[PDB]
């Protein structure tokens, strides 16, 4: 098939780019299973949590990071608050996308926005980023699944091999 | 800072370091031993400043014999702004248009586990040590300061005479 | 000769305005102040800008003294020596025939979690609102002109500036004000 | 020796995929404009097009401008290149064949901006948090004589005029209006507000939210 | 030295081409990087099977950590392992260069210039920290002490004595000190 | 089906490429040999998945690693280390993974050393196994991170011993009371704990005793003060 | 302001303890000890401590005084400034209430190869040994326990560190 | 294709440079059809000159600025004295170049010449360096030529 | 079938230049050595270290014979242990060009002591090179 794979183990990262990601595998028709490993912050959380529902998997050792987006101004006093502004609108953005994608109050997103809040893999599945814990068992599972959806490319590479050799 | 020294003038300007508070000290004690009962003034002018050297300056204040009235001169930021509200009582002065921050303490670390842990709690000790003498200075609740110094407070004078950390305005 | 004119009770406030420069010069006016309560004051102010926080600092000082504090411009004043060449005593504020006075806002910035960056346009804009409403009050122009034209980047001459309401006198007679 | 003609889709769909992804977007008539608009970037795009424009059979397929790029001004307001950069890609975009599709992933800024405006009116996509934005134009500090910085204020103003004829037909608007409103001060534009405006048309086909497909499950 | 040299019917590297031939090619000192790849390679070139593996050496010296892991791989691998010098070999590249084939297999150029010092290393911090490092330092030396002796039948006690400062040999001096087996000519 | 095709891939595919990393990768090897950083798990990542899709046919991993960096250096977070740990623990069920520790193997590595599947899980005799303290050189936060930073070192921490245990059969108890200082183990303790599953001695051994540098000379005359002579070895 | 305070008979080990901060200081008790073989010296200490040479320094020097000499602690004694916090006279050794006091054991410096780490680390086990045996003199504690709290920094309070042994009195009671 | 089409979009570069591509269009056989996008700068001035006349095109939103040659020298007083008398020598051929190119007088050349001048389409083609403004069809047929 | 060696380098480290030496007398079918322009030491060596009748100079070429250069650090056995290595590195060059130019050894030393320079037929006339281009 082709619903498309992310990995994600990303400490790091500017959350537009995260928003980004996010629209990106939103606007993707087919499904997108999205696998977090290790750690996931603002950016990569966003782009967990982007994944379609049922297919958001955070590994047991996996801890993502709800938090407002950290920026630096430069000009005027109109430039100020025009990109204070900016910044302000960024943050409701990402309170909106984090109830579209968890059901939570955005009251309480914006809260756990305003200080840096991490969560490990049942907290994050309880908040509502991941679906499932990826334990070994399921592990396994996506790893099947990775199985099916390549090997229809690779009995195509069967094929052409076999035509080859 | 002689020809303002002579003046009994102790100027906490900028933002404090070791040096610094090296520096306020040996003043105010050299001070006290010139005059135990004729007064020194103080003015104060910093955006913040190591915690230890802070708490250094405000200890000299207090045990010395002469009062340290403090007056702020354009600024008083969570570190000088402590400094400031720790003045004798009735003898915290401002001017018309300075203004006071408070804020929580900070600094980073580096280690072990256990050992950014220990100075993870040193900074909880730091802060609640902060949080006690603001509560004496002020007279307003733990809780109240802890809300205030939990996050950036800019205040005007005039709400800083109502609460607590100076007793009155030069605009005489 | 800076000792002789300080005996004078002229205070040069020259090049640009910082913490401790502001500190040296509110020490000055209270010494000149203590010593004597009815001699004027001169300070003169040749000064490319400046901390609002310092400025204001000079500016306290500057209202506190019980001595008329007279302010005479030279060449520059940029956007914080002109306040304080605008907050001396009325009638008593002079520049030369071609000093260059600039009123304009204060720039900034802020970092890392917006919360803060929240608190420092709320402080920007304090300080905007602060200086000009003296700057209104000294001017006699209403405080919408003034927070209008604190906006314009530009210089004027002293002209310009004594019709505007922020200088008093102009020390040649306008006959060397050129434009 | 022999003339090497380069095949497109029709007759190369035979020889299987490019290797790498910008020959795959190179393919689908996607220019993917994902870098400021530095003399790379507008060398790179004029040769897209001269290859988009050179053998389409029909040239009625329409050619894809993607944006991620704060345009011709850098992240802190102070240029990073000029205004000609950005009039070298536009000419060089209209002077292909097909419709001229534009869109925005995340920041579509100053120059990147009008250009996403510039698209086809009813084919503008853009996510749903992508932030637009108008600055006046900006140059870079020179030297000299008032003589020079008068000949660099003609120069702006010419690139303020042009910004704003573009903007004018975009947006449908006035042009001295369309001047005031976007290139007079840095405005920031939500998705939202720059549809108001005429500024984007539509989000991305088939943008469709996780939340929103499963309780349409 | 980049030109490919032509293989059996294309052009390849001239470093490929010398591993076609189970020859490894070691001319930079040995830091992590060209260890690491060294390592790969001997582990590859056994992979492929079994034969022997000539090292041609122009190492000027190295760190410790990386030729002690680049020695025991050249030991674990099945296939027997020789090394020349060509150039020079010093410091932990001269115990490289008694590190393959102790029977007979060591060769160095007429002019190759060989040198073995004790090795070095430096590190600081609390006190026991330091207790800690120094004993694994001299547990290394202790170490390469026993490997250079069992290489070359000089006494560990003499070899201690020897190596602590450092200690420079012409090929002549190499054979008669047991470093090397051979000096290659003409042949 | 694909065993006769990783045999056509050998043939006109994987024979020619000059990599040393694209020889390797047809020799089904993973060289884990620099401080696992994130570049290093994706890349591991992708050649473990690759290296499953190809066959159910084993993987060989030869790890020497001096951890995510030596102390002198900057060092990266442990979350490399957990999720190429995760992504191996997947694989294991439906593909083995000799793990193969050359030179050696310093705390986050040794994770990826005892994280081959049981049996087939050896150090060289002369490598070392560090499980040591733990950790975060990264030292650039303030205090206003205090308040999350410990819910991190510990949420790292407590993870690690956790993994541990369920590769070497062990009470976390104990290897919380061993991260306190870095113990490394020898092969032989190592295989006694449970890291390992065998000591891969070599076919020659080299090095031999060196008790023979011991004195053994008579206890000193009590009537002799000895001088201040410090020597050396 | 500081000379002004040594015709006082007060010295300011202000500051990490550096070589020539540190030759200043031995410099100024050699003075002092000229000065007057009797009236006492009074050292306030605020320093996040220093090489461990120069700290045994500066303690031979106030060891060497005929004269008394008291310490007082303002802020930060860390590592070095508690080591010549508590070596004042018995009964003598002050804190500000507010001052933090934590206890280390000794760093190295870095030269040279295995056999030079090997001197190196002769020296820092004589220092450490050192430390301890006359840290455990002076706060009367066992060796036990001065070795388990060096190995650990942990910074203590004046009243905390006054149940130790470092300091005899708080000046406030605070 | 017995034409060289030559596409014009740089700010600058040393003037050496545009003389070496203006005397190599000038020299091959082939005609040369030279199309300025944007900007061209004073050496991209000189090449966009070069080209065959009659075809050098220039869009409606291109700019063109010639400046005079800028240089830069250290050295004993002869031998500023010497790189000065180079560089004025350098000055005279630019401006004999555009002063051929465009039918303009030297002297109105060196006139310009003496600060930085900006052109706009009408005011580049007005002046002589390029000679028909680029619409869309011209390079449609230009597509066409090298497909054909 | 025969190495030609094209040789213009203005320095290098006299220790490569032994290393090419040898590498050159390595291979049995001899090596033409033509140096142009400069040839200085540790080229020096690589074109006496070309087969005796076939090492070619050009009218135009420098050679540069010098003894080699170092930088020692250390305690003073060390700095005499590195000063001793150093002595046998400029003997072994001054027994290669003696074997080169089969002149007195001595002679060899002395005339390397400071940096020396000879033209195209000086380098013929000393032994390096055999004709000219």
């Amino acid at each position: 098939s082709k619903k498309v794979f992310m990995i994600i183990n990303s400490f790091g990262g500017s959350v537009g780019n995260g928003i980004t990601v996010h629209d990106a595998l939103q606007f993707i028709k087919a499904g997108s299973l999205t696998l977090a490993l290790g750690v996931a912050a603002s950016a990569a959380s966003l782009a967990l949590a982007g994944g379609t529902i049922g297919e958001r998997y955070v590994t047991e050792g996996c801890h993502t990071m709800i938090h407002q987006p950290e920026g630096g101004l430069n000009g005027q006093a109109s430039d100020i608050w025009i990109d204070s502004q900016e910044i302000m609108k960024i943050r409701l953005d990402v309170a909106e996308i984090y109830s579209l994608s968890t059901y939570r109050p955005r009251h309480k997103i914006l809260r756990d926005l305003d200080r840096d809040f991490y969560l490990t893999a049942m907290e994050t599945i309880y908040y509502g980023l991941a679906d499932e814990i990826a334990t070994n068992e399921v592990m396994h599972s996506i790893v099947e699944m990775t199985n099916q959806v390549w090997s229809y490319h690779d009995s195509k590479q069967e094929r052409l091999l076999e035509s080859r050799a | 800072v002689s020809q303002l020294f002579q003046q009994r003038i102790v100027r906490l300007g900028g933002a404090v370091d070791d040096d610094m508070a090296n520096l306020l000290v040996a003043q105010l004690l050299y001070l006290d031993s010139v005059d135990n009962k004729r007064d020194i003034t103080m003015y104060v002018n910093s955006p913040g400043g190591s915690v230890t050297a802070g708490m250094a300056v405000f200890d000299t204040m207090r045990h010395i014999r002469p009062d340290v009235s403090t007056c702020c001169i354009g600024l008083a930021a969570s570190m000088g702004a402590f400094i400031l509200a720790s003045g004798q009582a009735g003898k915290r002065y401002s001017l018309p248009n300075s203004r006071i921050m408070i804020h929580q303490p900070l600094g980073g670390a580096q280690g072990q586990a256990t050992d950014i842990e220990i100075q993870a709690n040193e900074i909880l000790h730091h802060k609640l040590t902060l949080n006690g003498y603001l509560a004496q200075f002020t007279g307003q609740s733990m809780e109240t300061i802890t809300k205030d110094t939990d996050r950036d407070f800019f205040m005007s004078p005039q709400e800083a005479i109502e609460y607590g950390l100076v007793d009155a305005i030069i605009s005489k | 000769p800076f000792g002789l004119l300080l005996r004078q009770r002229i205070v040069f406030l020259g090049g640009e305005v910082e913490d401790f420069g502001a500190d040296a010069i509110i020490s000055q006016l209270l010494l000149l102040d203590s010593q004597d309560p009815t001699k004027d004051i001169k300070i003169f102010i040749n000064s490319p800008g400046g901390s609002v926080t310092a400025g204001m600092g000079i500016y306290d000082a500057m209202m506190l003294c019980r001595a008329d504090v007279n302010t005479y411009c030279f060449g520059l004043a940029a956007s914080m020596g002109a306040f304080l060449l605008g907050a001396g005593k009325r009638g008593k504020r002079n520049s030369m025939p071609n000093s260059r006075i600039m009123i304009h806002q204060p720039l900034g910035g802020a970092s890392g979690q917006a919360v803060d960056i929240e608190i420092q346009a709320k402080e920007i804009m304090y300080h905007k609102a602060n200086l000009n409403r003296i700057m209104a009050d000294y001017c006699q122009q209403p405080l919408s002109k003034i927070e209008e034209d604190t906006d314009r980047d530009r210089y004027m001459s002293p002209l310009e500036a004594k019709e505007y309401g922020l200088i008093d006198h102009i020390i040649g007679g306008e006959e060397a004000v050129f434009n | 020796y022999p003339e090497g003609r380069p095949l497109f889709l029709p007759e190369a769909e035979r020889f299987g995929n490019p290797p790498d992804l910008p020959s795959l977007l190179l393919q689908q008539r996607v220019i993917y404009i994902s870098m400021p608009f530095l003399p790379s970037v507008t060398e790179l795009v004029v040769a897209q097009c001269y290859y988009l424009d050179f053998d389409d059979r029909n040239r009625q397929r329409p050619i894809y401008v993607y944006l991620n790029s704060t345009g011709c001004i850098n992240d802190k307001g102070q240029a990073i290149s000029a205004d000609n950069e950005f009039y070298a890609i536009w000419a060089a975009l209209g002077f292909t064949r097909a419709p001229l599709y534009t869109g925005v992933t995340w920041k579509a800024q100053n120059q990147a901006a009008v250009l996403l405006s510039a698209g086809q009116k009813g084919h503008r996509y853009s996510f749903p948090h992508a932030k637009i934005s108008t600055a006046p134009p900006v140059m870079n500090r020179v030297f000299g004589q008032a003589v020079d910085a008068q000949l660099q204020a003609n120069e702006l103003d010419y690139a303020t005029k042009y910004y704003a004829a573009i903007l004018a037909r975009s947006t449908g608007k006035d042009l001295e209006t369309c001047q005031k409103q976007y290139l007079s001060r840095k405005r920031y534009f939500s998705v939202k507000e720059a549809y108001e405006e005429g500024l984007v048309d539509k989000l991305v086909p088939g943008f469709m939210l996780n939340r929103f497909r499963k309780m349409q499950k | 030295c980049r030109p490919p040299g032509q293989r059996q019917s294309e052009w390849v590297d001239l470093w490929e081409a010398y591993t076609y031939q189970k020859v490894v090619f070691i001319k930079e000192a040995i830091t992590e990087d060209v260890a690491n790849n060294m390592i790969a390679l001997t582990l590859y070139l056994d992979s492929l099977d079994q034969k022997r593996i000539y090292y041609w050496l122009n190492v000027p010296g190295g760190d410790v950590v990386p030729t002690l892991a680049l020695y025991d791989t050249m030991q674990y691998v099945r296939s027997k392992t020789a090394t020349v010098c060509y150039g020079l070999c010093l410091g932990m590249g001269g115990f490289l260069l008694t590190a393959g084939g102790e029977k007979g297999y060591r060769f160095a150029m007429p002019h190759s210039i060989l040198m073995m010092h004790h090795p070095s290393g430096a590190s600081r911090g609390q006190a026991s920290e330091m207790h800690i490092e120094s004993r694994e330092l001299v547990r290394m030396r202790d170490y390469l002490s026993l490997l250079t002796s069992n290489a070359t039948g000089q006494p560990y006690d003499r070899v201690i004595r020897e190596l602590s400062r450092n200690k420079w040999m012409d090929p002549k001096q190499a054979i008669e000190y047991g470093m090397i087996d051979k000096v290659l000519t003409t042949p | 089906r694909k065993l006769s095709h990783l045999r056509k891939k050998l043939w006109k595919e994987a024979g020619p490429p000059p990599d040393l990393a694209t020889r390797l990768f047809s020799e089904r090897i993973m060289y884990l040999g620099m401080p696992i950083d994130s570049s290093v798990a994706e890349l591991l990542t992708a050649q473990l998945f690759v290296l499953v899709q190809e066959a159910p046919d084993p993987i060989f991993f030869y790890i020497n690693s001096t951890g995510i960096a030596k102390s002198t250096t900057k060092f990266g977070n442990e979350h490399e280390a957990i999720a190429v740990y995760s992504m191996m623990k997947g694989v294991q069920k439906y593909c083995p993974i000799y793990t193969l520790c050359v030179g050696n193997a310093f705390g986050e590595a040794a994770l990826l050393l005892s994280a081959g599947s049981p049996g087939k899980r050896a150090a060289l005799r002369s490598s070392t196994i560090m499980l040591r303290q733990p950790l975060q050189r990264l030292g650039g936060m303030q205090a206003s991170d205090i308040d999350i930073y410990r819910k991190i070192t510990r949420e790292k921490t407590a993870t690690m011993a956790k993994y541990l245990a369920a590769c070497t059969k062990k009470t976390e108890e104990q290897i919380m009371t061993d991260f306190t200082r870095p113990r490394y183990f020898n092969p032989y303790e190592a295989v006694s704990y449970g890291l390992i599953d065998t000591v891969l001695e070599p076919k020659e051994e080299r090095a031999v005793f060196k008790d023979w540098e011991k004195m053994g000379s008579e206890i000193a005359d009590l009537g002799l003060w000895d001088d201040e002579e410090q020597p050396l070895p």
